């Protein structure tokens, strides 16, 4: 269990970052960025 | 889903009384429990029309109002004769629950400075006993005294799933700032106005937050950092709000940053600018949150009643509310210095040092852990 | 370049970006910033519809050698600057910038 | 960018407060603060509207004007007391700083002739300790006076970042012989006339100058010689205007050669014929430039208020100005030799001795070195 929640972790940050990459290259589709993170989080 | 709500002491009979006295107007209902002529679901506090109340010498001035057909000072004093009454008062609430549809929450209304501070203390240790899967919410108001009031911090930070914080002493400054007033008949007035507009969302359906608990798991983060405080402005385009209610004029309260915001705009507003205010909010950072996880800001809007303009009311859940314990902390060691087991006055003690840790802990970069 | 008050602004914020070279560079960022110095100075009170052609342009180093912006017109007024003003006018801007980057050190030295 | 203004002692504030009515006058601001309906960027010094002042008997007379909805004698005496309230006066301006999007500089307003000097030469090193990237501009006004005045001028020539020169001498003699006065409240609109002009490329945007290091940074050529002068000549061609300032009668102070002229003219002038007269200026030679390093004059167009014809304002540096330190440097030493260790004077006086030297240093060809 305690090795499974960690689990989830690594595997759903991954799959969050594959969106905001494919939702950032564009010519609205961009203000939902500024609507996921509002904290500057997530700027890797 | 019916939220059924309690009401104890002098103070939460007041407050109540003039929160269901908010309703009863804001929707076509006449005192006198009769819907008059003259959309809004009013299913949630009014049952087919009777409020889901159970009151507990200021019962008889509501027996006189014309509002009739509606319905010591010791800590000890309230925990004690609250077990003597154990079946009684049970009773009404048990009959209460089952006739509800699906029982959802428990909204109590009760100041923790006499009798409903110890009777209060009483019922959030025995609602958690048999009723194991219902919000308890609390709309706590801040005022031996100091005794009496940490004592119940020991169960208002274990057992209510929910408090919102409304101290007195800050009240009374906007009482005298924005109205002058030199009385109690007259901050329940603002008291009234923010119980009422807080749950908006419920008795008007819109896209979101069509139940207690969607109000709830949005702000508190943890089972601990379960504390809010509120904000109102009016006492005009949707910034011209935003940018009131970040004010420290307007917060009810008398590093350090917030950990979850929601925003009731209660007016006519076109929801197209709505997105272009956040987004000036972020960029001229009038507000900071927390450094470790994803902290956002939530904006909702809603319907003014047509039988009663733009307003503004924030959900707020921000550490400085560790200030407000300090004091009681404080106050209580210097009680401690001056005079069978007096025991539970010192575990109390320690757990509400827990929780001051906890919040100061919030705002590192490194809560975790 | 003929506003100065807008100008100002938008030299103070793509600073902390145009540093970098421009291989960590996409388009996509900037545009987040233009648009806050539109709203900060007093280019904001301004005709909406203008407004909306005004965008940022990557010609294809240095982050102060590929940004320029655009002003792309289409349409009925596109027969009076005919690509070829579009193509002269980028021509100019950077004539343009290069002298107020110049100036911006300067005034910073001293 | 934001600018804060201070106001110290009885000139500052009747000069502050008069270059303030002339500033709302000047934009379409209501005695009441309040915008009225009747381009003219105003967020540097106004707030929304609200001054970015910080005013520090004569309050009172300013509170019971209309304008009251807008917001001993030694130098010891003057140092001191700015001391013991060292951390109040900073709370005003430490709110104002941060809650200011990026503050620029502080504009200081007083007269070095005698608590509000006093106090001025205290808060201008207290600023170069706390904010080391903030321009401190000076309007200072000249008039035990000989003491107080060269104490002033020992912070002056170190800690303020710029220096804009208004002599009382200079000022009356032309009340008296242009206006025929013969009042304090009737040279001081001339010294706001200078005042509202003096950043009027500031509050009307142009291709250039839209910041305040913009205007100091082609005059004062290296941090020592930072003293202006300035002239006012209408009490139309461009090349009227230039002829005009550069006479003796208009400029406002009582070999040597010019360093940098900056000109302002603010009128609905043809601008095309404005590169023509610097061409003509040159030929004639009306003034003579330094010879080790290169200068050349400025010129600079705006547009007048229309809510309220040419005007003209010339920001010169002249090594002349090493004259009027001579006067108060000669006028200590006669009282010195007439009257705890009195060696703060001591080393002011040696101070402003190196800036005299500099002056008449800055007119040889090697000056370099
Ligand atoms: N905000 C507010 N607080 C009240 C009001 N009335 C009483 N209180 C609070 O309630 C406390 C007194 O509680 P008390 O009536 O003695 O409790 P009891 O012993 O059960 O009757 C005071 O400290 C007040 O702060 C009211 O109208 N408004
Ligand atoms: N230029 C100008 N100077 C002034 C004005 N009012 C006062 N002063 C100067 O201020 C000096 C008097 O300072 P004072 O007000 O007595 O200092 P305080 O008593 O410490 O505020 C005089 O020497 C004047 O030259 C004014 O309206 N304009």
């Amino acid at each position: 269990f305690e090795a499974t929640i960690n689990k989830f972790d690594k595997n759903f940050s991954a799959h969050l970052l594959d969106l905001l990459a494919r939702l950032s290259i564009y010519s609205g589709m961009a203000s939902v960025i500024s609507r996921l993170d509002f904290n500057g989080f997530y700027t890797e | 889903r019916e939220i059924i709500t309690l009401q104890l002491g002098q103070c939460g009979n007041q407050i109540g009384f003039e929160f269901w006295k908010q309703l009863c107007a804001e929707h076509g209902i006449s005192p006198e429990a009769i819907v008059e002529e003259f959309t809004d679901r009013k299913d949630v506090f009014f049952y087919q029309y009777i409020p889901r109340a159970v009151l507990l010498r200021v019962i008889h001035s509501i027996l006189n109002s014309p509002y009739a057909k509606l319905y010591g000072n010791n800590w000890a004093s309230g925990f004690s004769q609250g077990e003597k009454i154990h079946e009684d008062i049970f009773d009404i609430i048990d009959r209460e629950a089952d006739g509800s549809d699906s029982l959802e929450g428990f909204v109590l209304c009760h100041s923790i400075a006499g009798t409903g501070s110890g009777l209060g203390s009483y019922l959030l240790e025995r609602l958690n006993d048999r009723y194991p899967k219902k919000l308890v919410q609390t709309y706590s108001v801040f005022p031996v005294q100091p005794y009496n009031s940490l004592l119940t911090l020991k169960r208002l930070t274990q057992n209510a799933d929910c408090l919102v914080v409304l101290d007195n002493t800050a009240l009374n400054r906007i009482a005298t700032d924005r109205l002058h007033i030199q009385s109690f008949s007259q901050i329940n007035q603002l008291v009234s106005t923010i119980m009422s507009a807080s749950t908006t969302t419920l008795r008007y359906p819109g896209y979101m937050n069509n139940d207690l608990i969607g109000l709830i798991a949005s702000l508190i983060p943890t089972p601990r950092l379960h504390f809010l405080m509120t904000g109102y402005t009016p006492l005009t385009t949707v910034l011209d709000v935003m940018r009131r209610l970040l004010q420290p004029k307007n917060v009810m309260v008398s590093n350090h940053c917030y950990i979850a915001i929601l925003n009731i705009i209660q007016g006519e507003v076109d929801p197209t600018q709505v997105h272009k205010s956040l987004q000036r909010i972020r960029e001229r950072k009038l507000a900071n949150f927390i450094p470790w996880g994803p902290a956002s800001i939530q904006v909702a809007l809603s319907r003014k009643s047509p039988y009663l303009r733009v307003s503004g009311l924030m959900m707020a859940n921000h550490t400085s509310i560790s200030s407000l314990f300090e004091r009681t902390c404080r106050q209580y060691d210097k009680l401690r210095k001056r005079e069978d087991n007096f025991d539970e006055m010192d575990t109390s003690r320690e757990i509400v040092q827990q929780l001051i840790d906890e919040y100061h802990a919030a705002t590192r970069p490194d809560y975790i852990s | 370049l003929g506003q100065g008050d807008f100008i100002r602004h938008l030299m103070d914020l793509l600073k902390p970006e145009l540093v970098r070279p421009a291989t960590t560079l996409y388009q996509h960022n900037l545009t987040g910033i233009l648009e806050t110095a539109v709203r900060a100075t007093n280019a904001q009170f301004d005709s909406p519809e203008i407004l909306r052609r005004l965008d940022v342009r990557l010609l294809e180093d240095t982050g102060w050698d590929v940004f320029s912006l655009d002003y792309h017109v289409d349409g009925p007024i596109a027969t009076v600057f005919t690509r070829e003003c579009m193509s002269h006018y980028l021509r100019v801007f950077n004539f343009l910038w290069r002298a107020k980057r110049m100036e911006y050190i300067l005034t910073d030295i001293r």
